[PDB]
């Protein structure tokens, strides 16, 4: 086939989802060019698992799921099979048998704001770890102690989402990164 | 997680040479992205050189023309060859790696590969001391 995959809608979306509420778009029966998806910007990364990046090109008879969201720079390592930490534990989890690619790039120029961008959040607390590709958008007060919270923030009773608050002056590990996860 | 066992540091006079090596675990080594970092006392860690799974290499400006990063995929070994050493090359040097048992391709841009953001595994560090 010779009809272009609409990856431009994923990679070049004006705004990205918070990682805890991550987006998913299905891409099917079209052709693409991995060298167009990844442009090798200085502060960017491209990794594949169980596949060659060339397998992104011929999608004429294949379905790809494009998941996308924003994290901070020092969390990009968690967007991989086998990883631990707040993002992989509580926000976006890949299976051990993940077969696909991860593209992440610094978006300080789009997603920071002099006073703080509070539109991007991540889940800081959860009673247990997500399963692969699970998605949780609940905002129930997290009970960190023995006293039950009754929907009221308080001592040992935490609102579960933390805002990144991205500011363009943040250090290298704290700046925002857009992420596209391509899975087969 | 990748085990990194590192070796070869030492003392040498200015203008001399020294070679670091790093032995890595795993069965997907040729897919790894690999880097060398260094940290002198009372100054923060700095990316020195990187090589991605395709074999493209990147160098900090201060070592271009003197240091060479290379890899031997058949032996799971990473090297840093250091020539024309200067006193300000004195530092503790670390190999870093991004691996994983299903990792099949691994790269990034210049700034990313020379930062710690790329790597989830670090070697134990070896000392290089350049006497004037
Ligand atoms: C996202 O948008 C950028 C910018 O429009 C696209 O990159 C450009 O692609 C054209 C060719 O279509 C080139 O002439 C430009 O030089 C590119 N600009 C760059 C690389 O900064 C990019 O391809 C889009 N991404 C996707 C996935 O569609």
């Amino acid at each position: 086939c010779t009809n272009l995959c609409p990856f431009g809608e994923v990679f070049n979306a004006t705004r990205f989802a918070s990682v805890y509420a991550w987006n998913r778009k299905r891409i099917s029966n079209c052709v693409a060019d991995y060298s167009v998806l990844y442009n090798s910007a200085s502060f960017s990364t491209f990794k594949c698992y169980g596949v060659s990046p060339t397998k992104l090109n011929d999608l004429c008879f294949t379905n790809v799921y494009a998941d996308s969201f924003v994290i901070r720079g020092d969390e990009v390592r968690q967007i991989a099979p086998g990883q631990t930490g707040k993002i992989a534990d509580y926000n976006y989890k890949l299976p051990d048998d993940f077969t696909g690619c991860v593209i992440a790039w610094n978006s300080n120029n789009l997603d920071s704001k002099v006073g703080g961008n509070y539109n991007y959040l991540y889940r800081l607390f959860r009673k247990s770890n997500l399963k692969p590709f699970e998605r949780d958008i609940s905002t129930e007060i997290y009970q960190a102690g023995s006293t039950p919270c009754n929907g009221v923030e308080g001592f040992n009773c935490y609102f579960p989402l933390q805002s990144y608050g991205f500011q363009p002056t943040n250090g290298v590990g704290y700046q925002p990164y857009r992420v596209v996860v391509l899975s087969f | 997680q990748v085990q990194l066992q590192e070796s070869g540091g030492g003392s040498v006079q200015a203008g001399g040479s020294l070679r670091l090596s790093c032995a890595a675990s795993g069965y997907t080594f040729s897919s790894y992205c690999l880097g060398w970092f260094r940290q002198a006392p009372g100054k923060e860690r700095e990316g020195v050189a990187a090589i991605d799974s395709d074999g493209s290499t990147s160098y900090a400006d201060s070592v271009k023309g003197r240091f060479t990063i290379s890899r031997d995929n058949a032996k799971n070994t990473l090297y840093l060859q250091m020539n024309s050493l200067k006193p300000e090359d004195t530092a503790m040097y670390y190999c870093a790696a991004e691996g994983g048992p299903s990792l099949s391709y691994c790269t990034g841009g210049y700034g990313f590969l020379l930062s710690g953001l790329m790597y989830n595994s670090w070697g134990q560090g070896t000392q290089v001391t350049v006497s004037s």
